[PDB]
This record gives structure tokens, sequence and C-alpha cells, in this order.
């Protein structure tokens, strides 16, 4: 088994900040993230396997292609070279925003110190001055990469909705219409509905019914859906629209809300669980 | 699925047993639209909280419900100033409008219930608090209180309640609705069971029903494929066997304080209930025919007082040691 | 770690001293679907809490004893901060409310209804046990707020209570949960017990007896006769003898002590000491019921009473023990027991 | 709509000619009215005996009109504690009244449950500002009332209601809502009601419900005892009469039956032999001072609950037992 990428930031800014967006987005979820190293992509799993005083059920299941990497050299005994590695996501960040603030050189990551280690090295240019970082992980089995497997969803129910980009005139609109849920303190389960278009955000409270709405023209990717859920997932969500040109919020009628975000393919879908039962 | 007391719960006020007398007033109102402010009392496991979600039900519909229903429990804060404002804030709630569908399918009556339940638990400063609130808003809105003591309910909430005393399910009363349960869920019972039950289960059909449930767990689980006996009841139930009560009973005959004490420790060893046993020993000693009436009334005051005591959480070996030393001096 | 945790059951096949109590916890445990509500009751270290565990290892499967202790913030009426640890595993949880005192209430609504209305949806949905130790302990407010929550949200969530003389427990919660007796174990299993433990200890033993006595004097206590067993056994270098002495708690010691006094000395002075020993012993917080039992349970073993004598002392013990319930100073209701026996022993 | 209440706040009189019971009282604030002069007022007595509707009722004779801006009524249900008396109750009797003339009514219902900082702030705006402002203070219980507060105010006591008052209520209410009632019926409602109208038009709501054609079908004391679940007076002199004279196996058995023919609890009973034996010419007094102080401590137990059977059987054993200093 073997592990070890090129990284540059300068090359392809693009798929390197779609890195370090999954890499924040992984840690802000919660901690650790398996790394599967498969010898043709990478994918970062953040994922409860579930939870039992807390609510922790949010999934994120990012796939970012292996040409992403310039160098992506992955080898082992499992199937089609996997590697599979959990690693403690604020190590993570601390590696990529460290390299990120040099860059403003490649970066190389090697499988170099059961629990092993990673190591990044990079060189900085003010002079020659080198950066070295070991972030402790671990040499996860190929059995326990096998129960992690990304939750399938229906499509009898599950209506897709295709949200404007972040970047033209509705970015800054709707923008704004999903974090206008985020100015009161008493909001914590929202319900999004859907009539067959419009995307209304309901908040129930016994103070004043409140409906916020979406007057702007939405269109479908292609009868009511309503899915309730907790406010954090939709921070995850507006941060996910921040950084994404293309989105899709795909609704269980009472069941889930699919947020699958693409960058034309790097793909990030995050799956969020229904908080109550409408 | 679930268990048998949330999965039989009766669904509408026919489902209620035993009953009528509230049931029948209730559904009589059904068609009226006077329904007074009601003041549920009885056993634990006597039917309050079914009979009055059942004509929630039946009055507003699964959709109405949920705008003109409000309900307190012992679970969230009743203070006097919860009882102050949000409580006359809901009384003070205009009446909101059906729909369609609520108007021709449900009779929807033009007010709004506001169920207080565990209203024993309620300091008298909250009630005192209650009874305007109940008073100058009986035309929109109606109240519901429910308790096992009414004495923790202030005379003045008594009297602007409507009382509806709920009588404790014997044999008789409940029999029907076990039986009922028992062939849905496929008990194959031995005569005599199913009685049994509501004698140990004495006025609470909740313990009937999870005790039924557990002997239907069991002999599921034996695979034997045979009836449910009287003594796998009576073992599963607490209570204590004859053997044991008649050695209790022959070392109190015998009244040796050293012999009763070492045989009260193996006893309480044994883990068995104080309460039931000074029951069954009650059952014995009353019903006897080989004692006078002065010991009968002596052992009566005698199983009162260490009833009332062990209704205060005291300690259970101290309680039966003395109750049985008494006895034995009688 | 103590023998007691070492030799722990781990596995509702492993739990070998009761045997019927076992029969029937499978019985549950075939359907965890249909589980209702329970109750344990029985005498004090029989094995109930082990026997909850083996439960609910057997629906939930291993992984319920990996336990994960987190401290969460409380707030009262005064606005005053109270830390109560929640002993939280995967799959279930567990919470001691007497942690606080009267102040159990918030808890029992708070904690529990936080998880009582929160879901385990993860397209399945789980219900999630929750372990309530002592609930002798709990102020008859902590349980009204309990009898809803548990009626009302009976799909999501599952209480488990452990408890011993479960008559402080009030009727709406008895009714309301499935009742459980664990009889505590005879000699011969908790001798069987110690002798697998002494076995896979390498202690040298002389003879058995010596855990029949260990047995006998734990009185029914299996967790008491193994710390006694380590006791023993690593004060005479692993090599027990008869000549072993039975090793006892101070406090018990103390209270026979206190009541050769009694029946020795009878005088306001010997009061006095009685009472400077009894605030000895509450500082020690020991609980006064349990301080009164001890108490009355020594002063019946004096051989020098006649039975008018000990007649009147459990009479007292009764009378007082019903007084301390309802009181809220515990020295008032020992000083009078003792007052009362010293004026009828003479 | 009036016909959407509950028969208590249905037939709550609008007009002092139509509150029964309290003759003196009602005379004495109708002369009141009519001289012109109104002294401050404290209406004290049992639940349901005519306060709020006395009080209300002659607010609204005073000022027929007026009432919504002559009157300030504050209850339980409204926080009264030293700010509230310092300023709301302050300045509404601090200023002119409203139209032509007159003086402001301020109504305290339940001021039992006002604080004694508010009551002892309360005084001084009665006795300042009486010239133009006269106060009612309605009370069930005169001990949470501050001597002061007892000692600037006029005492109208309240008696429980008597059995002419509730018979012409009741015939009122029959008449309005065409039924019937069985003369067994009224008596076995006057007993039940013990001085309180409100469980008087309750009951008779309930025996209305309880009907299967409340305009052909009468109420007879069989539906009150049935709808109210309380037991028949045949039930307790058999009972009592099992009791003091059969064994008890027998006592035991028919004390069993009798309370589960019908459902009966053991409270009802208890305070039905209570009534019953306190006609008795007991000869011993002993007898007396037993049977009550028994009694007492049962119904106690029974109030905070256990075992049914064992409160029972102690009923029985407390009276067989006391009934044997009687021949002593
Ligand atoms: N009359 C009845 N008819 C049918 N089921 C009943 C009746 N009384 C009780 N039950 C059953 O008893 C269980 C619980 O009864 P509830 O009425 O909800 O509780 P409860 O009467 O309020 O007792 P509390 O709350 O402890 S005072 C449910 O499974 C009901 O089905
Ligand atoms: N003298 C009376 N004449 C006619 N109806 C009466 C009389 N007294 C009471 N009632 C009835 O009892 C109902 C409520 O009694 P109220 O007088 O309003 O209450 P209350 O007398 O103030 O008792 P409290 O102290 O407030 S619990 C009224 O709506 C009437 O129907
Ligand atoms: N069947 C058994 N076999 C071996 N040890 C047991 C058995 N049952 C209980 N024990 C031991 O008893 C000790 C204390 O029991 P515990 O579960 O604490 O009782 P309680 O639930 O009354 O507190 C435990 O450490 C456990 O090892
Ligand atoms: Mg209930
Ligand atoms: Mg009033």
């Amino acid at each position: 088994m073997k592990l070890k990428l090129i990284v540059n930031g300068c090359e392809a800014p693009d798929d390197y900040k779609l890195l370090r967006t999954t890499i924040n987005t992984v840690a802000s979820l919660r901690k650790t993230a398996i790394l599967r190293f498969n010898s043709e992509r990478l994918t970062i799993i953040s994922t409860p396997k579930g939870t039992i005083l807390r609510g922790d059920t949010g999934q994120l299941w990012c796939t970012i292609p292996h040409d992403v990497f310039r160098l992506y050299t992955v080898i082992s005994a499992r199937e089609l070279n996997t590697i599979t590695m959990e690693c403690n996501c604020d190590s993570l960040l601390s590696v990529f925003k460290r390299y990120d603030r040099v860059m403003n050189s490649n970066m190389t990551i090697k499988l170099q110190s059961p629990i092993c280690a990673l190591g990044i090295t990079f060189e900085e240019i003010v002079k020659v001055i080198m950066h070295s970082f070991k972030v402790p992980v671990k040499l996860l089995f190929r059995a326990q990469d096998t129960r992690i497997q990304e939750p399938m969803i229906n499509y009898i129910q599950l209506m897709m909705y295709k949200l404007p980009p972040i970047s033209g005139e509705f970015g800054s609109a709707f923008h704004g219409f999903i974090r206008r849920v985020e100015r009161y303190s008493n909001v914590n389960h929202i319900h999004l509905m859907g009539v067959k278009v419009e995307l209304k955000i309901i908040v129930n409270e016994l103070d004043w019914h409140l409906e916020i709405c979406w007057n702007g023209p939405l269109d479908s990717v292609i009868s009511t859906h309503e899915v309730i859920i907790r406010c954090k997932d939709w921070k995850v969500c507006s941060k996910l629209y921040a950084a994404f040109e293309e989105v899709v919020l795909a609704i269980s009628h009472d069941e889930s809300c699919v947020f699958h975000c693409s960058l034309d393919r790097g793909q990030i879908i995050y799956y969020i669980a229904r908080s109550k039962g409408l | 699925q679930q268990p048998w007391v949330e999965k039989y719960r009766p669904k509408n006020l026919d489902e209620v047993t035993a009953q009528d007398h509230a049931v029948t007033v209730l559904k009589k109102t059904l068609k009226s639209a006077n329904l007074p402010h009601m003041l549920f009392y009885g056993p634990p496991g006597t039917g309050k909280t079914s009979t009055i979600l059942a004509l929630t039900k039946e009055l507003y519909g699964p959709d109405l419900m949920k705008s003109r229903i409000l309900e307190l429990n012992a679970s969230d804060e009743r203070g006097i100033s919860i009882v102050r404002e949000k409580v006359k804030n809901f009384a003070r709630l205009t009446v909101s409008k059906p729909s369609k569908h609520d108007l021709e399918n449900y009779p929807c009556p033009p007010y709004k219930i506001i169920i207080l339940d565990e209203a024993d638990s309620m300091t008298a400063d909250a009630q005192s608090a209650l009874r305007r609130t109940m008073e100058t808003y009986s035309g929109v809105t109606r109240f519901c209180l429910i308790c096992n003591y009414v004495t923790r309910i202030i005379d003045p909430l008594a009297s602007r309640c409507s009382k509806f005393r709920f009588k404790a399910l014997d044999a008789s009363n409940a029999i029907d609705r076990l039986r009922f349960i028992s062939e849905q869920e496929n008990v194959k019972c031995d005569d005599g069971v199913l009685e049994r039950i509501l004698d140990i289960s004495a006025g609470d059909l909740r313990r009937g029903i999870t005790l039924l449930q557990s002997a239907s767990k069991g002999a599921q689980y034996l695979g034997d494929g045979k009836n449910i006996t009287s003594t796998q009841v009576e073992e599963l139930a607490g209570v204590v066997p004859h053997d044991i009560l008649i050695e209790i009973v022959e070392k109190v005959k015998s009244g040796d304080f050293d012999e009763i004490k070492k045989y009260v420790n193996t006893f309480m060893k044994s883990g068995w209930s104080a309460a039931s046993v000074v029951n069954q020993l009650h059952e014995y000693y009353i019903t006897n025919d080989n004692f006078d009436t002065n010991f009968k009334n002596q052992i009566s005051w005698l199983l009162f007082t260490t009833d009332s005591r062990l209704n205060n959480g005291t300690n259970e070996h101290i309680q039966l040691l003395n109750l049985l030393v008494k006895i034995s001096q009688l | 770690s103590l023998w007691v945790d070492k030799y722990r059951p781990k596995s509702l096949n492993a739990l070998s001293h009761n045997e019927e109590l076992t029969n029937f916890l499978k019985s549950l445990s075939d359907q965890p679907r249909d589980l209702p509500h329970l109750l344990l009751y029985g005498p004090n270290g029989t094995g109930k809490k082990t026997r909850c565990m083996a439960l609910l290892e057997s629906i939930f499967g291993p992984g319920v004893y990996r336990l994960k202790i987190d401290v969460r913030q409380f707030v009262t009426a005064s606005n005053r901060k109270l830390e109560l640890n929640v002993v939280s595993s995967p799959y279930h949880l567990e919470i001691t409310p007497s942690d606080m005192g009267n102040n159990d209430r918030i808890v029992i609504q708070e904690l529990l209804k936080e998880v009582a209305q929160m879901e385990q949806v993860d397209l399945a949905h789980r219900y999630k046990c929750v372990i309530i130790n002592e609930a002798n302990s709990l102020t008859k407010d902590a349980q009204a707020a309990l009898r809803r929550t548990m009626e009302k949200y009976s799909k999501n969530i599952r209480l488990i209570m452990v408890c011993d003389s479960m008559s402080p427990i009030i009727a709406p919660i008895k009714s309301r949960c499935l009742l459980i007796r664990c009889p505590a174990p005879s000699d011969s299993e908790i001798s069987t017990i110690l002798s697998d433990v002494v076995t896979n200890e390498r202690i040298q033993l002389e003879t058995k007896d010596i855990l029949k006595r260990i047995a006998q004097a734990s009185n029914g206590n299996l967790r008491v006769s193994l710390l006694m067993l380590e006791s023993m056994a690593l004060n005479n270098e692993l090599a027990l003898k008869s000549s072993s002495p039975i090793i006892k708690p101070d406090w018990i010691i103390v209270i026979h002590k206190l009541t050769r006094k009694i029946v020795k000395e009878r005088s306001v002075n010997s009061l006095i000491e009685c009472r400077a020993v009894l605030y000895d012993l509450l500082a020690h917080c020991i609980p006064a019921n349990i301080i009164l039992k001890e108490l009355t349970f020594s002063l019946l073993d004096v051989e020098t009473l006649n039975t008018t004598n000990k007649s009147s002392i459990i009479e007292y013990s009764s009378v007082f023990d019903e007084r301390l319930s309802l009181g809220n100073k515990a020295i008032f209701h020992l000083e009078g027991f003792i007052a009362k026996v010293m004026c009828c022993l003479d | 709509s009036k016909e959407n209440l509950p028969w208590v706040e249905k037939y709550r009189p609008e007009t002092l000619d139509e509150v029964y019971g309290q003759n003196e009282v009602i005379t004495t604030v109708r002369k009141f009215v009519d001289e012109g002069k109104l002294p401050h007022l404290l209406f004290y007595g049992p639940p349901g005996t005519g306060k709020t509707s006395t009080i209300v009722a002659l607010a609204r004779e005073i000022y027929g009109k007026n009432y919504s801006n002559m009157v300030l009524e504050l209850n339980a249900s409204d926080d009264r504690g030293i700010d509230v008396v310092r300023n709301q109750i302050k300045d509404f009797a601090s200023t002119r009244q409203i139209f032509s003339k007159g003086f402001k009514l301020i109504i305290l219902d339940e001021a039992d449950a006002m604080t004694n900082a508010a009551q002892n702030a309360l005084r001084r705006v009665i006795e300042r500002y009486t010239k133009n402002t006269r106060f009612c203070v309605l009370a069930n219980y005169a001990h949470k009332l501050t001597p002061a507060l007892l000692s600037r105010c006029t005492r109208f006591r309240f008696q429980p209601l008597p059995q002419e008052a509730i018979e012409r209520r009741i015939a009122n209410v029959l008449v309005h809502e065409k039924l019937k009632l069985s003369p067994n019926a009224e008596k076995a409602l006057i007993e039940l009601s013990n001085g309180d109208m409100r469980r008087v038009l309750n009951v008779l709501q309930s025996c209305k419900a309880t009907l299967d054609n409340p305009d052909e079908d009468e109420i007879s004391d069989d539906v009150i005892y049935e709808c109210c679940g309380a037991p028949r007076p045949s039930d307790l002199k058999a009972v009592l009469k099992s009791i003091l004279e059969d064994d008890w196996g027998t006592a035991h058995y028919t004390l069993n039956k009798v309370r589960s023919a019908k459902g009966l609890a053991l409270i009802d009973l208890i305070e039905g032999i209570v009534k019953i034996l306190e006609d008795y010419e007991l000869q011993n007094e002993e007898t007396r001072v037993h049977l009550l102080t028994k009694l007492a401590d049962i119904e106690y137990s029974i109030s905070k609950g256990g075992n049914d059977q064992i409160q029972g059987s102690a009923v029985i054993g407390a009276i067989k037992a006391s009934f044997e200093n009687e021949t002593v």
C-alpha cells in the first residue's frame, strides 16, 4: 500500500478551493472524516456512523475526481486500490489553511509518520522556508469501509428544485432569502414547503406565524412537499450555496431534504433527515 | 409494534368502557354545543386521558384540533405566572375559523378546550388565578381538569368545574375489554385468568393490559403453545405465593419475636413488596372465619396503620416487622 | 479494577444466580419493539443494574457498555448553575436525578422531555432507552412529569428505572410500568460466585466454609461480599484462612458500638454522646433512614433484652421512620428514637 | 349566543332582583343605592353563593351604560402586586369621573389572593380617595386579609344558599329548559348542593344530558345518583346496618357488594355514614370521640390514596370498635 498526492493551488484555484470548502464543511458538521482514497477518486465522508442526546444525523458525501490532483498514485490490497482513512478535521483544516496562507509552490502529501500519520510538505518564499505537517490518522480496514454506504434516496416523492446560481442577478437575492431565517433566536425547526413553483420557509410559533416565501422565478431539474429540518442543516445548506454555482434542492415529503451541489466533476451531496413529522 | 396500553388506547368515545355516565353526558354534548368545564377524577388507569382525547378528536377532527386545543400537563411549568400569561392569552384568543371539510365532517363547536392534566400538581395560587380565567371566558373557551386526588383541587375550581368521577375497573367492568384485547392479540388463556388479572390489578386497566402483555410474551417465548395459567399471572404480578403467606401466618401464630424477626429478614431478602404482602395479609385475616370480631377490629386498624405508613415512602422491612409483631400479640 | 466490575456479567447468558429472572428477561428481549416500561425492584446489591445492562445488550447488541460521561448544565428558579452528569452510551442513557436534591424536577422535565420529543430517525426509527437509577429518590414532583412524559412519548423513548423498596414510588408511575422483581441470591449462589472469582484470581483458599461466612455476613449483597473478598484477599497476602476476620464497614461497627452504649448506660449524658456519634455518622453522608434501620436491627440483636423491650423498640422505630419520612431535619427523629429506646429499656 | 354556554354562566343574574338567598345583603345594598351613599363593601362567604353576581349586578344598576368606564374590576387572574396597587388602582381612583358625575367603583374579586404589601398599600388609597371612589372586596377566606383592610370595609356575609333559594332557581331553570324534576330528585339535588348554586346547575346540566329525550322524560333521584355517581341513602343505611348489626364477614361482603353494584367510592360512603351517625344519640360520649378521630384519619389517608380494601375494612372496624363503648 502507498498513498501520495500532488496538489497545487495555483494550477487550479477552483478545485483547490472546492477541496478547502469540503474540509471546512466536514469539520463544521462534526469531528473526523473518512477519506475514501480510491485509486481513481477521493470521497470525503462525514457520517454519524447516530445520535443519543445531540441530534446529529446529517451526512455529507462529497465526490471529487482524481484529475483534481495532479498526481494521484494510490495502491493497496483492497479492490481497485482503495484506502479508507479517518483523521481529525481540525488538523486537516489547519494544514489546508496554512498552505493557502503560504500560497497567498506545490503541496505534497505522502502517507508517512492501528494509528498511522499523514505528511504535508510545501515550501514558502519571502528565501527557502519549508513547512512540514504530520496529522495523526488511522488505517481503517476494508470491513469498516464496507459499512460506510451513502444513503439511497427514493424518487417517488423526491421533487427537485434548481436553485439560481450564486453569481448573477438572483445570486445575492436567493442567498438573502436562504439566510433570512437566521435572524431569529427561536428558530430551531424550519419547515420547507413546495407547491406545484414557490419555495416557502415556514416558521411555527405562538407569537406570529412567519411565512417567508420566494417570489422569484424558480426552475425544476425534471402536489405539496413539506419537510421539517433543524437550523444547523440550513446553515450548512447556505454555506454550500455560497460556494456552489449549480445547486439542486430535493425534498422528500415528510422524510428528508437532499442538497445536491455540483461543480462542472466534483459533486457535493448533503443528506438531511426530517426533525419533526408534519 | 407498540405496548398494548398505547396500542389499545380508545380512539372514540365508544371504546371507553365501564364509564357510562361521563361518556353519555359527553356524547350528548357532541350534538349540543354547551359543553361545561369538566373535572375528571378517579383512580389511576381508569380512562380519563383516553376520554378527553377521544372527545377532543370527535369534536374537532385531526386538523382543527391542533389550533383549538391547548394541553398543559405536569411535564411543563405551570406556575402562577404561566397561568396568568399563557392560559389567559389562549382563552382571550378568538376562535379560529373551521375549513369546509371540518365544517361538514366534524361538529366543530364554537369554542376552544384547555386541558390541564395532572391538575392535582398545581399550587393553590395557580388555581386561584385560573378561577376568573375560567369564568369570564366561558363562552369562548372550555376548561378540563384531570386529577386523581380531588382534595388537591381548591374549592372554587371544584365548584366551577363539572365533576365526572371515573369508577375503578374491576373484573366485571373491564372483563369485556380485556377479552377483546386478548382475542385480537391471539392470547390463549386458561379459564379463570383475565379475571385474576383484573383482581390483582385493582381498579387499573393499564396494569391489567401490561400484565396480559407480559404473560403473552412469556408464553410466546416458551414456544410450548399452551395456555396461560393463573399461577404464572400471580408469579409475574408480584403476588406472594400462598405457601410463603401460610408460613408467615404460622410464624405469627407462635408469637416468638426472634422467629418472626429471622423469617422477616429472609422474606425481605426475597425481594417482595411490602404493600402487596400487607394486602394479602388483610385478605387472609379479614375473610378468615377462625378469628373473632375483636381480633378483626384490631387487625383492621393495624393493617390500616401499616398501609398508611407504607404509603409515605417508609422502610418496608421495619414496617412489615412491626406489623407482624403487633399481629403476634393480638 | 475492583472484582465487582472485573467479573460483571456482560450478557444475558452470563447471569448465573437467578435463572428464572433470566428466562423472563429473555422473554422480554425476544421482541424488543413492543418492550414496555420496566421497573426493577429488589434488595440492594442483588444485581438489578447488571440485569438491565444485560437486557440492553440483548436488545441493542454489544456496545451498550461503551459509556461516555458528559456534564450538562441547568438553571433553577433562582438562576443557580447545576451540573448533572449524564453517563451516555449509544442506544441508551443513564441519569441519576438524585444527584440534585428537590431540584430533580427540572432535570426530569428539561433533559427527559428533550429526548422524548426528539425522534431517532436515521428513514429507520429506533427507540432509545433511558435508565433512571434510584427511582425512589425522586420527590413526587419529578415523577409527576415522568408519568405524562413516558405515556405520551412512548414511541421514541423507553424507561427502565432501578430501585429498591418501591413504596415511595407513586401509584401513577407504578401503574405505567412492568414490575420486575429481582430477589437476592442465596448463600450457595454467592459462595459459587466467590469461588469462581477466587479461582480466576489465584487466591489461595484454605476451606470453602470461609466463603459461606462471607456470604452470610454480607446478608445477600453480591457487591458487599465481593468487596469483603477482595479486602481479606489483599489483607492476607492472597491466602485466606478460617482465622481471617470477617470485616465490616466502619459505620456498621460504629452503630454496633452505639447499640452497646445505649443498652449499657441510659442517661441524658449518654443521650448527648449518642447525639455526637449520630452527628459523626451524618457527617459521612450516611442516610438517616438506613442509620435508623441499622440501629433498630442492631438493638434487636442484643440478647439481654426481653420480648417487651424488643417490641417497644420496633414500634418506636416504625413510628420514627414514618416521622423521618415526612420530616426535614433528621437529627430530631434520630435523637427521639434513641431517647425513647433509652427510656423504655429501663 | 346564550345557548352556547354552560348552565352556570348562562343563568348568572343580570339584575339584583335575580340574586336569591341573600335577602338582607340585597336589601341593604339596594337601600345604599337608593339613598345615594355606598360605603366600602366587603363580601365574604362560601364559593358559589352570589358575590360576583351581586357586585356586578349592583354596578350595572348604578351605572347602566357607563359600566365600562365607571368600574375597575381586578381578580386573581391579574397581577396585583405592590406596583399594580400603587399605579393602576391609584390612577383610576385619583381622576375625575366620566360623563356628568358619580363615584368610581373598584371591585377586587378574590382579594384573599393579594399579598400583605398590596393590602397595606391599598388601605391608604381606600381612606384617601373615598370621596369619589368606593371599593368592593370579595373574599372566601378572611384570614388572608390584613386587619386594617377588614377595619376600613363594611362587612356583608353571604350565607350558603337556603332550600328556598335553590328551589326557586331550580324552578326558573326547569321552566327555561322545558325540563321536569321529581320531588325526590329535588330533595336529592338540595342535599348534594350543600349551599352551592354552581353545583346545582352543573348537576342539572348533566341530568339533562343523561336523559334520552329531555322533552318528555322527567328526572328522578335515580338519574341524579347515576349521573353524579353518589350512593343512594338506602345504600348508606344498608351498609351502616350491616356494619353495626351483622358479623365481620357479612359486613365486609355487604360493603363490597354495595360498592361494586354501582361503582361507589369509599369516601362518599364515609361522608354519608358520618352524616347518618351525626343524628345518632350515643350514650357513652367516647363512642363519638373514637368515631370522629378514626374516621378523620381514614378520610385523610383516603385523600392521600392507597389500598381501598384496607381502608374499607378499617372503616368497618373503626365503627364496630367505637360502638363497643355504647354498651360498655
Ligand atoms: N375505560 C377504559 N376503556 C378502555 N381502555 C381504558 C379504560 N380505562 C383505562 N384504559 C386503558 O388504560 C391505559 C391508560 O389509561 P389512561 O386513561 O390514558 O390513563 P389515566 O386514566 O389518565 O390514568 P392516570 O393518568 O395515571 S390518573 C390505556 O391503555 C387505556 O386503553
Ligand atoms: N344568589 C344567587 N342567585 C342566583 N344564582 C346564583 C346565586 N349565587 C350564585 N348563583 C349562581 O352561581 C354562579 C356563579 O356564582 P358567583 O356568585 O358568580 O361566584 P361567587 O359567588 O363569587 O363565588 P366565588 O367566591 O367567586 S368561587 C352564577 O352564575 C349563578 O348562576
Ligand atoms: N449472575 C451474576 N454473576 C456474577 N456476578 C454478578 C451476577 N449478578 C450480579 N453480579 C455482581 O454484583 C455486583 C453488584 O451488583 P449490582 O448490579 O450493582 O446490583 P444493583 O443493581 O442492586 O446495584 C456487580 O459488580 C456484579 O459483578
Ligand atoms: Mg393521564
Ligand atoms: Mg367570584
